[PDB]
């Protein structure tokens, strides 16, 4: 498939065929063109906070390491041994000052640097480089308020300017809340689902959590247990849509601090955003401080999504164009009493973890999906996600971004198919860039 | 077992051998064995009502634990070691069973189909509680769906288990340290 | 590879390259070529016969529902939702007026047409047009008899003049005798050998049955048991082979109405049989109510075949080049009484169903032959094909179409291949017709 | 069991359970335990006659069947909702028997291995006919096969055994609901 | 058995069958079903050592084959007809066991994961030795690690034990003729 | 990728790129120009002694019958019919005057004739060529010493050639010992590595024994335990390595004559190899003598590896670029006492058999470097095999073929996969050898 001439979503994001989450050819090219180029989520500060503690990671289908350096920065190296390839680390976790290769015994430093090679005078006298030989460093890692993101790319925007309109959507939970923390370990599941079937879900997809979620709405008594079985619609104003440049979007659900927490926990999550909200008011202002106590599913493009106040963190780690390894966090404020940070950590792997009741709702939708990509008749079909065009804005005087100015629509699906479009025809950054020239005209078009 | 010398053994593990090995009580291994092949009929024909009506105790914590990857070695790295891929109350096993009958649960049409085997029970009474009975079996879970697809799910259970209303032995813990660290059957919706 | 100038059937399918059942590239251009521009088999007026009734059945690698409409017609069509794409129907049979995809709700009617958008006025308001938006329908769905089959290419000869000279041989079963019923649900069980190599058996294979199935005939003591461990040849003039210009074929063994079937319905099935026969000679004629209760092995082309008497009925449904999803019916003559047509199901299960011992005798031969197809030493050999080649005719005065007038021979595997080899290197129904307009000529040369 | 409430479980189910939770005899379960662990060492041993002569009844029905998926919500859709993929007579067994036996079936060349993992056995008398036993159990069977083929099956056998010749308890009904509705183990050529 | 009749039962197999279809006692099923149970949690928790100085016997043969596909007509080959995956003595365990235990054995760095099911379990006292027990029963033993790495083994035993010091009753024989030809879970690195 | 232009290899072999163990496209070019085109082990004399002996072999992925011919020679053929290509052969040892095919019951002979067609006379009358149908010839079989070979390119180089330098090195066990035999059958395990990771750790790998085998080296207390943990290097003059034109090559570990072999045999096998020595040094002098009684850790180009003293023989069947099908035999020397060959034969199991304790130490090494060559980031990344590069030597006077005078190095890596390179970018031996004229040259640059 040519990638520079084929249309694989259509003019203004409406549509895209269906054979994207089932080409292999395409999910290669996206290890390139997607996953080597933009920025993918690492760890917390709170996973790796000590000199010396590392994480294994997954960098779309490579598998790094990221260490806190001895001077608090945080380095990322591929986990690969630089003499005959074997996998340096076969832990999730853990804290050393460096890392032996178990087939011959070669050291690197948490630095990365190759500090021993066993019998190295005996064997390579003074003829081994030992400079030139330290393991293949992840070019760009930045965080977002201790969200560390890497970048195999040197060229990538800084994480800030990527994450575009979107960021001012999450600074009040990300930083004026006074920090979120990652809790681990995550859960992890393989699905037999393409990586942007639950990308696009997160980013955009309000209108299935009714017909969906129906079972688990009406089960667990959540404060949106209204929608089940689509017996009611959100009312006027409820919520919004946002995408951006880079192709990272949410839905904003106005006031739903609790999210998909069952009845148990409702009342004291309520009363403790409700808490913060009033304080938040004075320092940020009304509107974003409601926005902190608003439900917000957001994709960071392209695999990572979340859920604020419900807390949860999702990493889409692709494997094919029809399998992905599921890694489930929770977060949590940091100023949330020690038994509640707790309970809502378990909740969050209760109601979308590996055994999560609600994401158990999501499976055959995902799966299938991605499958009937395959299919002979289906690949050049059109997935639609026109719903709410030509009625999105930009420029808007409260809310940054390209906004659907409704609780439930496909504007976010819009922006990240159109950022997806624009990588996947393009060789580099700047020519995502020229790509992207008239990114916020496209999407509000009609 | 001296965990000194048997390098691999935690001390978790060797506290619940020296609990079987020590009284063997031939007759409570067998209403343990029946306990736990009525409970398992139960489940693999979805009477999930009956199951917490006839198997499970007001009090229950049943906690299903996935265990994060570490060294060997690791003796300075001191966070969070696992999460709960189920760590339930009796009301939120009730949860769980509402959604599984309920009839927009689209994922159970057409129905599922469960078979487990359970195996190597051993029953042992508490030292200080003498009516809290320790049960540990193992289980295979077999959960096919949809026509070609096929989950399978292995497991040791350790159990408590105390009579409660009409003199009924229920399940007041179970704890399974789930022996996969990825998943790949899908998800872990199933009651080991 | 290039299909236009690749010579995979040699002249008059005396020799096909070994690569036919391994080649993966092959495979996904049979997709193209072969399954949907041809007729599959889709279902019996028997398993739906009132308004609102579906099955679910594979097209290729694609799933259709096949619907009975409220006028009594019968559409088909993809299982795919026309949103984003989600398997509509999760069931392999039911009765309903409609069908709602459980990821976002949209409801599709029995006809197709999208019915229902929840919340339609509220989020697309006038802006949606439901006309355009109805399931993509399979464009041809014809009966043979009751027998229903789909194709998704409008070009299609009809059905009728598909099956070509295969239909006068099926027609005294199909609807001389008073007609056929299909006795569901099928046994489905998947096999690691490509379709292919069950559809050019039971097209043509008479010879492996004394050798093959040995065992099961001996075991059973059903009527062809003298062939038991090539004991016994048939005698002349036993039967004939029979091929036609779109690839259908069958054997004919002259009077063997109990089939597989063990000694325990012999008798009966002989009675029955022989009962309708002498009826049908005064309507029909002595030959074809002869050829009534004479055990066809037949393929309609490319991958549905039958044993008639026997009352075998198959789909070979392609999964990848060395895997194919075997569905396996009964068919029963609609007058037999109730009680012999229940034996005669479960004995059809129990001889070629998925425990069905004559079918287990093929497994390793199909499985084995299909997966040398990918070894390396073997793709470029040639399977043969050329038993009884050069004393085949055509026009004959009493049985129609290319014709070997033997019971053991490869007739039927020549013009399976030709007819194969003919849509693989073509690009749409012209072509195949261009490239079949001598097709009984190359067959019966020397 | 009420099947109003507990929605999930079939008639048939519900009447199942029913016969094990009534009457236990802990005795009748040992007996039912050694029958079908000698049974099944015989099947995977390839003693095929020896299970006809011992473990088999003259007036047997052998019963496998594969339910069509259907909606949980139907009604209305009446045909044929299963298919036998055995539903055998002892002749037919025996017909089945010569066929493993036969020295040209070719696929028991080399020969097949077996290995069979009986479990959660519950045994009852029948309440109405003193000398029917019936016996539920679960059975794993493992056939390997030409270096690299390995099948594993998974079903739950619902049983009648009655005293025959001798006063040897013999099978004289085996029904299983197969749990797969698409095998994908070739075949399903083994005695579950 | 005749394997005259029974054609396709090899005379080791018939063996085997008469020495636990002619005495049935039923403490002794129990007793072997508690020793093999308490084996295999020891091995599930890798007390390996605890294994040694309580299940196995000083005197002990543990020997595992694998047995080449020959045709079942072959009668003129006649060389080797299998290897030993294992044929150990005592040593040679304790040797494999040191392996297990060495805190270099990298491999062993995240800490596996076990868990066994034994079933079938049949017992018999040795005619000729009136200490030596003979216990069949199988396995499935499940091993997990390093995230997405899940094998499955199946096999039966045959086994042997004796009381040895302290009256322990201690493993002196077991045989597993294993019955996959080419293993397709990495290796064979566990014990049966 | 153009194989002709791509630098698969660094030139004197210092590096190879990391997709070579991942890549299946390269993978299917090794089918082609690796392993059609090279000698490949079949089986030894001592298993298929008398006529009508035969066993079954993997060349590359194609399998074929080897079988003791009546005059005395070998001769192996595809196991696969020549009518419709089912495998012929479903044991792996036996003895029998020809093979019928269980499909049409085709009888072949022993010597791959058609020397039976069921029916012929009825059915094919005398129009089968049945000369021109035999099965399939591998064209080249060759002893040396008892181990049989097997090549499908008539135009390689006799096998004795196709050695080279290496030959000099094996035929004092090979030959002097009074020749070894085979114990069968081998240990069957699939591992997830491809066939050059295992290939070179055996051709050429010293470095890795006292850190990968740490355990093992500890545990069972063997002749090299020394070494365990890295705490001793081997002293000075320990060994040395060597390599050949056509890419065989080993390792010589001085006198180490009980190998992997625990305690329990090392004074047994100390005292036969000593003695034996001391008859040699009069036959074949001093050196040679003592290089009968040293390990030597050799790969026979391209995937028959072995461990002399040790008695390993192992060949790595490839599968496909993360799968191979590891075979495990003992070598025995002929006269050494029948009970100490049944130990000996144990004690290679038990060390690197299917459940080796040794051969497990190495599961995880090759598997990741293996599967890592398939991930992204290193697909394009240099595997280094600089070790001991310009030191040495050719045309020694003692030791012939490209030596390092050192126990521990890369020699033998720069050599096969020299060879490696010259093969995958030729299409024929003509042209290897045109890429190989300068091959010691290119080997002991700097
Ligand atoms: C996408 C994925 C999951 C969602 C979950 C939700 C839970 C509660 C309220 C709104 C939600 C929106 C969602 C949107
Ligand atoms: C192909 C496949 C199956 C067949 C089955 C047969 C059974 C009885 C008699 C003739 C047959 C021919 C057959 C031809
Ligand atoms: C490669 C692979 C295995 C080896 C095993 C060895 C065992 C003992 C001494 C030296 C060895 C060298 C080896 C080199
Ligand atoms: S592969 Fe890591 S030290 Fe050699
Ligand atoms: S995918 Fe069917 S309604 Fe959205
Ligand atoms: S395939 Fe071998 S005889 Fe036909
Ligand atoms: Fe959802
Ligand atoms: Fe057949
Ligand atoms: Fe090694």
């Amino acid at each position: 498939m040519n990638y520079n001439n084929k249309i694989l979503v259509s003019e203004s994001g409406l549509s895209q065929k269906h054979l994207i989450h089932g080409d292999e050819e395409l999910f290669q090219h996206e290890l390139k063109t997607i996953f080597a180029r933009n920025w993918l989520f690492l760890t917390h500060d709170s996973l790796i906070p000590a000199p010396g503690d590392y994480v294994t990671a997954k960098m779309g289908i490579d598998e790094v390491i990221v260490s806190r350096q001895n001077d608090g920065s945080i380095r990322a190296f591929l986990n690969v041994c630089r003499h005959r390839g074997k996998t340096l680390v076969s832990v999730e976790a853990g804290n050393a000052k460096g890392f032996v290769c178990s087939y011959h015994g070669w050291g690197f430093g948490s630095n990365g640097e190759l500090q021993s090679v066993p019998f190295e005078k005996d064997l390579y006298g003074e003829s081994l480089n030992k400079k030139c030989l330290g393991l293949k460093e992840v070019a760009r890692v930045e965080s977002f308020h201790g969200f560390i993101y890497g970048c195999f790319d040197q060229e990538a925007p800084p994480l800030m300017d990527y994450l575009g309109d979107a960021a001012w959507y999450l600074e009040p939970m990300f930083k004026h809340s006074g920090g979120l923390e990652l809790v681990g370990p995550p859960g992890k599941v393989v699905i037999k689902a393409n990586w942007k079937a639950p990308a696009e879900n997160f980013v955009g997809d309000a209108y299935h959590v009714g017909w969906t979620h129906a079972s688990s709405l009406r089960s667990g008594e959540s404060i949106f247990s209204s929608l089940a079985g689509n017996a009611a619609l959100p009312p006027e104003g409820a919520g919004l849509q946002m995408t951006s440049k880079y192709g990272s979007g949410m839905g904003v659900l106005w006031d739903g601090y609790s999210g998909v927490h069952s009845a148990d926990l409702v009342p004291e999550l309520m009363a403790f955003g409700g808490a913060k909200q009033e304080r938040l008011n004075k320092e940020i202002g009304d509107v974003r401080a409601r926005i902190y106590r608003s439900h917000l599913n957001c994709t960071v493009f392209p695999n990572n999504s979340m859920l604020t106040c419900s807390g949860v963190f999702k990493v889409w780690n692709p494997i094919d164009a029809n399998t992905t390894e599921v890694w489930t966090y929770a977060i949590v404020e940091k100023d949330m009493p020690e038994d509640l940070k707790r309970r809502l950590a378990d909740s969050v792997q209760r109601t979308v973890g590996p055994a999560g009741f609600w994401e158990s709702d999501d499976n055959d939708n995902m799966e299938t999906a991605s499958q009937n990509g395959k299919k002979y008749q289906s690949r050049d079909s059109d997935l639609l996600s026109n719903l709410g065009f030509g009625e999105d804005v930009y420029g808007d005087a409260v809310y940054p971004g390209v906004v659907g100015k409704s609780a439930i629509g496909e504007t976010s699906y819009r922006g990240f198919y159109r950022a997806y479009q624009a990588h996947v025809s393009s060789s580099n950054w700047a020519e995502f860039e020229h790509a992207s020239s008239t990114w916020h005209t496209e999407l509000t078009k009609t | 077992i001296n965990i000194q010398e048997d390098k691999l053994v935690s001390a978790h593990d060797a506290e619940e051998i020296l609990r079987f090995f020590n009284c063997h009580d031939s007759a409570l291994q067998q209403e343990a064995t029946t306990l736990l092949t009525q409970e398992a009929h139960l489940l693999d024909i979805q009477a999930y009502r009956a199951w917490l009506e006839h198997c499970v105790g007001s009090e229950v914590q049943y906690q299903v634990i996935s265990r994060e990857l570490r060294a060997a070695s690791e003796r300075r790295y001191k966070l969070n070691e696992a999460m709960n891929v189920y760590n339930e109350n009796f009301q939120q096993l009730k949860v769980r069973v509402e959604h599984q009958l309920d009839p927009q649960n689209w994922g159970n049409s057409p129905k599922l189909r469960f078979t487990r085997f359970i195996t190597n029970v051993q029953a042992a009474m508490d030292v200080n509680d003498k009516e809290l009975l320790h049960i540990r079996s193992n289980v295979i879970l077999h959960r096919a769906r949809r026509g070609n697809q096929v989950d399978v799910f292995y497991a040791a259970r350790e159990d408590k288990w105390k009579r409660g209303e009409g003199g009924v032995r229920k399940l007041v813990q179970r704890f399974v340290d789930y022996p996969e660290r990825i998943l790949q059957t899908h998800n872990l919706m199933v009651f080991l």
